[PDB]
């Protein structure tokens, strides 16, 4: 059993490794510099950047064993941009930034309210009634332009569409962001959201000692950008919670999370204004560019596009017409979803930090390390996927199942995976229903579009489609 | 046992049953 010392590593400066980092790949590639460490150093190294070291790991086999030692309430890396923001500016902290016993107690709250099969069959109707309006408006576009036809960049309308999808489940209300004439302050937030993971990047790897020193312009920004979250999900939240008391009924019909969580939770106000705040900012920017990239993926891939369309309708038939019923009969479209996060994370990594020594392909990881599963790196791994390049869904569907061990970590794993995890599914499956059965997806004169780190992962680049009435 | 306290959100005991079990329920 070897020791922790020998597990491959460009060094043991951190500062140097971050130098390395800086120059030969960027801070706005580190999905790439993963890719090229696995190819340099093997299945499994240790890298320190800055003050922070991480072991990292590729393989299904090593993440399985990870995961299987997993405590209670797990830990992952925390973003200390934003851990700095809410210490200094006293902001109230979500499940997002809690550990151990006060995380659990928040998780399990939630759960009931967002992840649990009794409260998530309340959504459907919900994110229908947005998607619905999403593809009246493309409609409308192709009206509008005259050729039967509309081609755009649809990322504004994907954000706007995103944050209608979050704000009406949590609130039961329309804010109307896909209507034509948009509410300007609903926007400023939406921008908020992608400001806040924009100027998150140049802080990544330090500590915040040497944000202010370094990077002030892009730590004000930053601040700024948290400050316009905070202040409007405090508005939303509050107007909500005295409205209720202005129409004070026992309402019978649902709600929305927030409603619920008012009415019969053991949270606290300050709590449940904590968590409403990340729930919206965690909903904006995640489905809208995974639709994008699926949507993308599509373009790229007519056949899987046309087997997708006649699995929809089938289904739309086979369930006369009610959504609970599709959502059962459309195992493609599921897939697809899974093929497009592999191909596409919106997560880097998966992190924990261990709880106990553990041992990784015969190397001695001692408790309190970072590991990081390289969730992008894995995707792109031709020895993990059959044919990695490909958009293949059917691939999820296989009965070997040893084809899919451990390969769906788009949304993490266990007690601690995607608290959103519901909501960005039965959104998505919802959003792709709607589309499939209205529109033909084109990209004119395609190319492949690259992946910039943005906190979050994104396109590199716009995307330009071409939607034809179907 | 039941970390997650019967919600579908962990496998410590449907299309989203069959993504729990891919990674190895009592709940359900
Ligand atoms: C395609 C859409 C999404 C993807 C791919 C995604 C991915 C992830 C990942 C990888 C994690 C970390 C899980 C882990 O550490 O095991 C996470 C956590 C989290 N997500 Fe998402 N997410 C998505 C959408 C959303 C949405 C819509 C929300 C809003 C409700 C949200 C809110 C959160 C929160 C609050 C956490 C932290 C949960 C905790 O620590 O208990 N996410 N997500
Ligand atoms: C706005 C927030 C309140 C909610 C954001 C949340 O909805 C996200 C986008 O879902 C967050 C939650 C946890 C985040 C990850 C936590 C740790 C890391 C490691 C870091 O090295 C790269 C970013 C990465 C991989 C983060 C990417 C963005 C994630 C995956
Ligand atoms: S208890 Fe969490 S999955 Fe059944």
């Amino acid at each position: 059993p070897r020791p922790f010392n020998e597990i491959p590593s460009p060094g043991d400066n951190g500062w140097l490794n971050l130098y390395h980092f800086w120059r030969e790949t960027g801070t706005h590639k580190v999905h790439l510099h993963h890719v090229q460490n696995f190819q340099k150093y093997g299945p499994i190294y240790r890298e320190k950047l800055g003050n922070v070291e991480s072991v990292y790991v590729i393989d299904p086999e090593d993440v399985a064993l990870l995961f299987k030692s997993e405590g209670p309430n797990p830990e992952r890396f925390l973003i200390p941009p934003w851990v700095a923001y809410h210490q200094y500016y006293q902001r109230p902290i979500g499940v997002l930034l809690k550990k151990s016993a006060a995380w659990k107690k928040d998780r399990v709250a939630l759960n009931q309210e967002v992840m649990a099969p009794e409260a998530t069959k309340n959504f459907l109707p919900l994110l229908d009634a947005v998607s619905r309006d999403f593809v009246s408006v493309l409609h409308r576009r192709i009206k509008k332009a005259g050729s039967g036809n509309y081609s755009g960049d649809i990322s504004d309308d994907l954000f706007r569409f995103a944050f209608e999808s979050i704000t009406n489940v949590i609130f039961g209300e329309r804010q109307g962001m896909l209507e034509e004439v948009v509410n300007p302050e609903a926007q400023r937030f939406i921008d908020a959201i992608y400001q806040m993971f924009h100027t998150s990047v140049p802080m990544l790897n330090l500590p915040p000692d040497l944000f202010r020193l370094f990077r002030t312009k892009t730590w004000k920004d930053h601040v700024a950008a948290w400050d316009v979250i905070f202040s409007k999900a405090d508005i939303y939240t509050q107007n909500f919670y005295w409205e209720l008391r202005q129409k004070g009924s026992v309402h019978h019909d649902y709600r929305g999370i927030l409603y619920r969580l008012l009415g019969d939770s053991k949270m606290s106000f300050e709590d449940i204004k904590a968590n409403v705040t990340e729930m919206l900012a965690g909903g904006v920017d995640t489905t809208s560019m995974t639709l994008q990239w699926h949507l993308y993926e599509m373009a790229r891939n007519l056949k899987v596009q046309d087997m997708l369309r006649a699995e929809v309708l089938a289904a739309r038939h086979q369930a006369q017409g009610d959504m609970a019923t599709m959502l059962q009969l459309v195992p493609l479209l599921k897939a697809s979803i899974k093929e497009t996060l592999r191909l596409h994370p919106i997560s880097v990594t998966l992190q924990r930090y261990l709880v106990n020594d553990l041992v990784l392909r015969d190397y001695m990881i001692p408790a309190k390390t970072l590991v990081q599963v390289a969730i992008y790196a894995l995707g792109r791994e031709p020895t993990f996927f059959f044919d990695p390049e490909n958009f293949d869904p059917t691939r999820w569907l296989s009965k070997d199942k040893n084809i899919t061990y451990f390969r769906n970590l788009g949304f993490g794993w266990g007690v601690r995976q995607c608290l959103g995890r519901r909501i960005a599914e039965l959104e998505m499956t919802i959003f792709l229903i709607n589309m499939l059965e209205n529109f033909r997806v084109e990209i004119q004169h395609l190319s492949d579009v690259g992946t910039t780190f943005n906190l979050i992962l994104m396109p590199e680049k716009p995307i330009s489609f071409t939607f034809w009435p179907f | 046992f039941g970390a997650c306290e019967g919600t579908l959100a962990c496998s410590t005991c449907t299309d989203e049953e069959n993504d729990m079990l891919d990674l190895a329920l009592g709940c359900q």
